[PDB]
């Protein structure tokens, strides 16, 4: 069941400079004060990220999912919910739904029947100042399901906050051999609407062996009012780091060998 | 034996190099809990009948056929594609699990490559059956004085249909050419007949529920499968470890270290495991295995004697009967007298000792 | 632990015939510097001399 | 036999076959171990009676006090050394042992003073 | 049977092998350690010879080295076994209209055994975890099967 | 004198790499030594003349 959000003006790609974000743990092991190299998928530094401009503005389409994907959500009150990822996204194929509402972050695995048109229903804005889900406009059905997961029970504000983006929410969705992995972090800034600089690390959240294939992705009826949000799209290639641990275990510093001659000296 | 020669020489020899054997073997894996309720399906109030025997998923659990198998309450218990002990250690993708009730002569039916009314009407199997056929009588629990009428069978059907295809077609059957319209006529016969078990019945009449836990292979992460096992944990000697798959030998000793919440290991500049954390009860340990060192032989000539002594090259002699004393940087030296006297080197040995033949 | 014991040696054939083409790499190495160092004793042994 | 199938029955069966690989391997590392003690065992030792300065240090307006020992410090060293000894920057699990050296470090150091104090006076 | 398969041994002779391969009614003619072309020219210090009945697509296993059923219980052949394997079908002389019921194999034992192991015990299988006596019982299976 | 030719082409490759890598260590071997006994001879002809 879902209803198109036709009302959308097609905006161009604006171009913007992601400084130092997206770098992570790629295992689960504990070194101290040592320089590990690695060969995985990792957005690149200074790289041409596309910036995404969202008011009016909330255009919901369908993106290519090779070698992983990036995520960074400059985000007041989090309108963004979640993420799906396949490879037919029209019933024929199993493809992930990743949705994340006031109660629990759920994950369903099935055929799903996905319309054009992904999104959650919430209490419009009328007078009453209440924000909770209302519609499950994403899919029709779900019929030949393989897994399922849900966290431990916890609320979520869902309340309009305003003013520039205080919480910084960065995700890496990534597939190897099946398993599908999914990566988070939680930090504070204080700037207007570009990404800040300065080095963080994301944390792992949980790993789901799934084992269905992906190569495309997607993140009173009609007219709606979204909060000013502003989030990015990046794409991951294998790529060599130098990531420097420090004698705790929390990364410091990085540098990409195929940034510049200075890097690949380093 | 070494050199090859029933002759050796003054000097030091190195032969025949020493290792701690570790004393025995230990295993440690982390929380095995969720169950999903085999009870509520075994011991379920009311079981579907075989012209619609019901499909019902089994997800994310633990299929620990222990208690499965060893309770006396049922039948038969027959598995054609592996062992039946050996289910609990190779993982299953997913498992098709069937309730259906049936009459005990028509048992032979649910086995593949046979032929009868339930094994060609309804409930058919392939070629290459891989599953497991669990049956119990319930008889006494099943059967009505006045005849349980509730079950149902396919009498007739148009075809034999393939295996493990669900089917719900009820309408009247047509036995000869003539069309059957409405629901009585000649040539019309209900497709449907229901079973009748009383207790008078014996052998062979009376309802048996039946089981079968049949599985799908390797299309997708393994998901539910038996349970696993661990040990107490021991330190300070050098034991086989297996931590999640993590074989070694050495000395289980606590440390000092301080991991994240979700880091697992350890390694050094020389990529090596150095600190691994219990998934049982979280606390952070060193693993170094237990001493090893060449044997070294100090001897004088064969001709002016026999008396040798052995060293342990850079080996404590506190675990040395593994195999008078004197500590060295160089290892531990013993079956030599210790003097205080200081001569000119004879024959050396390290960190400055220097080992003659004196008095006698 | 993976493969039955009629190829299983087929697999660490290779590691035997690898691990020792290793090694022999690096005592090479250390016979070369070896011999270096010799060059440099001798003619410190002159300087004190 | 440690580093090529360290803990492994069967891995050091096949190893067998290759006759005397093992054997050639360990010979060679001690070829260079014994001849490096007779390296400074040839550079340092040249006397061989061990001469001590005089407790005097009436040098005609010289001083060697940076050569000279120190006794204040715990090992015989002189200021210069000390020095040395703090700019350079440096038992494993697969079979790799360190062995020490035939000479202790505050050995050597006794010698210099003899090969110091002769040249000295005499 | 696979159980109880014959041996005899034979020496001091001269062997005419060339017969054994230029005959037509052998089905199956696979050496391991030798070719049958050479063999004439070569000298033997014994003969094994083993001898037994089995299933015409049961010859798999009989190449050294395999597992499953045959491999694991009641007949073996070692890793490094030298020598030839015969065999040729022979339904005529070997099965009956009623059932040759008289040849067994092991279904069941504790363990893998050593190779060219000999052994006709009918001792009850204890396949359950419960103990079992007598000679019958639930999940009491004898070794042999027919 | 055992198989025919084509196996025997297998069985005899793995004793040449077995008998040239033998072959290998011992020149490399007598290599390095030549070496040490050609800085003895120079000595020698300096103390001679
Ligand atoms: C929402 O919009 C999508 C397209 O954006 C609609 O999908 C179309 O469906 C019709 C018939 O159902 C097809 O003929 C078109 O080819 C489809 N379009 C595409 C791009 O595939 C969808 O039907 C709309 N749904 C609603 C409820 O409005
Ligand atoms: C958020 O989504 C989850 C997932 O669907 C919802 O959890 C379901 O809650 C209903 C009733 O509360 C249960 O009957 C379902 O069984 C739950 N789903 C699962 C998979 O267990 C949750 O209710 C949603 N929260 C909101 C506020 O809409
Ligand atoms: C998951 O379930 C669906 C529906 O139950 C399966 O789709 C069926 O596939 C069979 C043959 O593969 C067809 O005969 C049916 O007509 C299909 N049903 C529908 C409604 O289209 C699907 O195959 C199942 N997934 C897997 C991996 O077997
Ligand atoms: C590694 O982590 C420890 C513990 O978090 C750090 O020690 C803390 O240091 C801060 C500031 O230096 C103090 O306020 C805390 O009280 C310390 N806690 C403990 C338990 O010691 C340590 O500083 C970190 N390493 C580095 C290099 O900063
Ligand atoms: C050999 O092992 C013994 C015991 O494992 C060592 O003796 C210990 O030395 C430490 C350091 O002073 C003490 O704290 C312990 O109490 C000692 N234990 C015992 C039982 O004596 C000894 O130092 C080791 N020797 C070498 C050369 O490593
Ligand atoms: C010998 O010469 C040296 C250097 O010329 C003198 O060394 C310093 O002497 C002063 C005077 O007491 C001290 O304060 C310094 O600490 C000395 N240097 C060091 C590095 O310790 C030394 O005093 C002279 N000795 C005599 C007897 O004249
Ligand atoms: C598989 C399983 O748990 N079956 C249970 C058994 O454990 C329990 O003892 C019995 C009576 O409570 O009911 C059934
Ligand atoms: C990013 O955008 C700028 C301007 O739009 C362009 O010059 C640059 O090439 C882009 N980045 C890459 C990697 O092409
Ligand atoms: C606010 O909610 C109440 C009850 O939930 C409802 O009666 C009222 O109409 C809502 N406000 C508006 C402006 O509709
Ligand atoms: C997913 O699709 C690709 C497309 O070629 C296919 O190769 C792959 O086998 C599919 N995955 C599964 C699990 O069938
Ligand atoms: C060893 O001792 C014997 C006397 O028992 C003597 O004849 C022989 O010469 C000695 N060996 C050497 C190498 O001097
Ligand atoms: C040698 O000297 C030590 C001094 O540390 C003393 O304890 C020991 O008794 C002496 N040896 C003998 C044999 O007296």
């Amino acid at each position: 069941q879902c209803v198109n959000l036709t009302t959308r003006t097609q905006l161009p790609s604006a171009y913007t400079n992601s400084f130092t974000r997206g770098v992570y743990y790629p295992d689960k092991v504990f070194r101290s004060s040592v320089l590990h190299s690695t060969q995985d998928l990792f957005l690149p530094f200074f790289s041409n990220v596309t910036w995404f401009h969202a008011i009016k503005r909330f255009d919901n389409p369908v993106l290519p999912f090779n070698d992983g994907v990036y995520f960074a959500s400059t985000e007041k009150s989090n309108i963004i919910r979640g993420w799906i990822f396949g490879t037919t996204l029209d019933s024929k194929t199993q493809s992930l739904l990743i949705v994340n509402n006031a109660t629990n972050a759920v994950i369903k695995v099935c055929e799903f029947q996905f319309c054009n048109d992904p999104f959650l229903g919430v209490y419009y804005h009328k007078n009453n100042k209440s924000w909770m889900e209302s519609e499950f406009r994403v899919y029709s059905s779900a019929n030949n399901c393989t897994f399922e997961y849900v966290s431990q029970p916890f609320l979520m504000d869902l309340e309009g906050k305003q003013g520039n983006f205080k919480n910084l929410r960065e995700f890496v969705f990534k597939n190897i051999d099946g398993y599908f992995k999914i990566y988070s972090k939680h930090t504070p800034i204080n700037l207007v609407r570009d990404l800040p600089q300065g080095f963080s690390a994301l944390e792992p959240l949980v790993d789901l062996p799934i084992g269905i294939n992906i190569t495309r992705f997607q993140t009173s009826s009609s007219g709606w009012t979204a909060g000013a949000a502003a989030y990015y799209v990046g794409y991951l290639q294998p790529r060599t780091f130098l990531l420097k641990y420090n004698e705790n275990g929390t990364i410091t510093d990085a540098v990409d060998c195929a940034l510049d001659p200075l890097s690949e000296t380093k | 034996c070494t050199l090859k020669s029933f002759t050796v020489e003054k000097g030091i020899y190195q032969t025949s190099n020493f290792r701690v054997q570790p004393t025995e073997s230990i295993v440690r894996f982390p929380n095995i809990t969720n169950l999903c309720p085999f009870g509520e399906v075994f011991n379920a109030t009311r079981f579907a009948s075989v012209y619609a025997w019901n499909r019902k998923r089994i997800s994310n659990c633990v299929a620990d056929y222990s208690v499965l198998y060893n309770s006396a309450s049922f039948s038969t218990f027959k598995c054609y594609g592996v062992s039946p002990t050996k289910l609990n250690d190779l993982c299953f993708t997913n498992v098709y699990a069937d309730s259906f009730v049936i009459r005990g002569d028509e048992v032979r039916q649910i086995a593949p490559g046979q032929t009868g009314k339930i094994a060609d009407y309804n409930y058919k199997l392939p070629d290459d059956f891989t599953g497991c056929v669990i049956a119990w009588n319930s008889n006494n629990l099943d059967s009505k004085v006045g005849g349980n009428y509730n079950y149902l069978y396919r009498l007739f059907r148009k075809s034999n249909l393939k295996p493990f295809e669900r089917d719900i077609s009820t309408e009247i059957y047509q036995a000869g050419n003539t069309p059957c319209n409405g629901v009585k006529g000649f040539n019309c016969y209900f497709p449907l007949q229901s079973y009748g078990f009383q207790p008078t019945y014996g052998v062979g009449y009376q309802p048996y529920r039946v089981v079968v836990l049949s599985f799908e292979l390797l299309h997708a992460p393994a998901t539910v499968c038996g349970p696993k096992k661990s040990t107490n944990l021991v330190k300070n000697k050098c034991v086989n470890f297996n931590f999640n798959g993590l074989t070694g030998t050495g000395v289980l000793t606590e440390s000092n270290k301080k991991f994240l919440p979700f880091q697992q290991f350890g390694r050094d500049i020389a990529d090596t495991t150095d600190a691994v954390r219990d998934p049982q009860t979280l606390e952070i340990l060193d693993i170094t295995p237990c001493s090893f060192g060449g044997v070294s032989v100090i001897t004088p000539g064969t001709n002016t004697s026999n008396q040798v002594a052995v060293l342990y090259q850079g080996v404590n002699c506190t675990e040395v009967p593994v195999a008078n004393v004197f500590q060295t940087r160089a290892g531990c030296l013993i079956g030599a007298e210790h003097v205080n006297n200081s001569y000119e080197c004879d024959i050396p040995i390290g960190a400055g000792i220097c080992a003659s033949y004196q008095t006698s | 632990s993976r493969l039955d014991k009629v190829e299983a040696e087929v697999q660490i054939d290779r590691l035997i015939t690898g691990r020792l083409q290793s090694l022999q790499t690096y005592v090479t190495q250390q016979l070369i510097r070896a011999a270096e160092i010799r060059a440099s004793a001798n003619l410190a042994a002159t300087k004190m001399s | 036999t440690m580093y090529i199938c360290g803990d492994s029955t069967e891995c050091s069966n096949l190893l067998l076959q290759y006759g005397s690989f093992c054997t050639q391997l360990n010979r060679a590392l001690t070829g260079i171990a014994v001849e490096q003690d007779k390296n400074t065992q040839e550079v340092f030792a040249q006397v061989k009676q061990i001469y001590k300065t005089p407790p005097i240090k009436d040098f005609g307006g010289f001083n060697f006090s940076q050569i000279l020992p120190d006794p204040s410090k715990p090992s015989k060293r002189s200021f210069i050394e000390d020095l040395l000894f703090n700019k350079v920057t440096l038992q494993k699990f697969n079979g790799l042992t360190v062995l020490p050296p035939l000479l202790t470090d505050e050995m050597i150091a006794q010698y210099t003073s003899a090969l110091l104090a002769g040249t000295i006076t005499s």
